[PDB]
């Protein structure tokens, strides 16, 4: 179709790099907040479960 | 990508963006 604007940045010298965390594991650590603050309450932040 | 001189001289390179069907001018494939 059209040459889009990525291949015009990343042409002249400028990239992306990606992120160490993939969204997956943002994912996980959320889930993992959710299922201590709901089984434990605050415990769990304060040492064991 | 190497650990410390002090321990070990053994280098792995990353090219970034690329794929390693076209890098020459153990294969790993990475996002
Ligand atoms: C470039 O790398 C991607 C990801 O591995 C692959 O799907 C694609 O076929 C490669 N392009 C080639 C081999 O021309």
């Amino acid at each position: 179709a059209a040459r889009d604007l990525i291949c015009a940045q990343k042409f002249n010298g400028l990239t992306v790099l990606p992120p160490l965390l993939t969204d997956e594991m943002i994912a996980q650590y959320t889930s993992a907040l959710l299922a201590g603050t709901i089984t434990s309450g605050w415990t769990f932040g304060a040492g064991a479960a | 990508i190497t650990p410390g001189t002090n321990t070990s001289n053994q280098v792995a390179v990353l090219y970034q963006g690329v794929n390693c069907t076209e890098v020459p001018v153990n294969v790993f494939q990475t996002r």
